[PDB]
């Protein structure tokens, strides 16, 4: 008796395996990509975007702007000390 | 036949083998059911074929 058609359909394994889910995933994901990304933000020239560029980098955990804005409070209120002595 | 010593019945036999010598008559089924077997088979494995193509290439 003849051979059953069991081998030539495939279509259920389309969704069949996990990876399926994974592929439509990534081929929107990636294709939709871009090769580096939008910009970052650090610096716009705002004259605090230059503050930010200078401070709040992506790397510059250094203490330099806390010590600044520190001592920017320190002005404001010495001042005003000023303001009422 | 030369063995027998009775012979009047190899001839009949011999003639009865012979004339019905055809004892089976042909049988090619096998060209409307290979045909549309053939059909869905290929439809189906041509929709394969052409599906995982495209997703290798995807």
């Amino acid at each position: 008796v003849s051979t059953l058609i069991p081998p030539k359909v495939v279509s259920s394994k389309n969704i069949g395996s996990a990876p399926n889910a994974k592929r439509i995933a990534n081929v929107v994901h990636f294709y939709k990509s871009l090769p580096q990304g939008p910009a970052p933000a650090i610096k716009a020239n705002t004259r605090l975007a230059r503050y930010k560029a200078k401070y709040f980098d992506g790397d510059n955990a250094s203490g330099k702007p806390l010590w600044h804005f520190a001592l920017g409070i320190i002005a404001f209120g010495y001042s005003m000390e000023y303001y009422f002595h | 036949r030369s063995v027998l010593k009775n012979t009047s019945v190899i001839d009949k036999i011999e003639s009865y083998v012979k004339q019905y010598k055809p004892v089976k008559i042909d049988a090619s089924k096998q060209l409307q059911v290979i045909e549309s077997f053939e059909k869905h088979a290929m439809t189906n494995a041509k929709e394969t074929e052409s599906l995982v193509s495209k997703e290798l290439k995807d």
